[PDB]
């Protein structure tokens, strides 16, 4: 009963972010390429129409 | 005129090349050259045979030279 008592606000906001980052899908295709050492193939197919 | 690329080679299978790359340089080698005396030429070694032939106009024109005739027939 003797003390003086005021009252003041504070605010917290707690942002969430951060869900998600869930990378989705990491995808890859393999290459045949071509370079001047090249060599003998074996037969051939498609090549053109 | 000697800046050019040397565009890979064949040792054994091998890897390093470009592969299929080489053309942007293969192009430059030839865009040496069909530019570096490309807006002319030698005209006097291969200018010799043709007139030979008939007498007719022969355009030369605005590069190199042409005909010289290298032999009777009017001389064109």
């Amino acid at each position: 009963v003797g003390f003086g008592f005021i009252a003041i606000t504070l605010l917290t906001m707690f942002i969430n972010v951060g869900l998600t980052l869930k990378h989705t899908e990491t995808i890859i295709n393999k290459y045949k390429n071509y370079k001047w050492d090249s060599g003998l193939p074996t037969e051939y197919a498609d090549r053109i129409a | 005129m000697k800046q050019n690329i040397n565009i890979g080679n064949v040792v054994d299978d091998g890897t390093g090349d470009y592969l299929r790359k080489g053309g942007i340089k293969i192009n430059e080698n030839f865009d040496e050259l069909y530019y570096e005396l490309g807006d002319g030429d030698v005209p006097y070694s291969a200018g010799a045979w043709k007139t030979y032939n008939a007498s007719s106009g022969q355009t030369l024109t605005a590069e190199w030279g042409k005909s010289y005739a290298i032999n009777t027939s009017s001389g064109r």
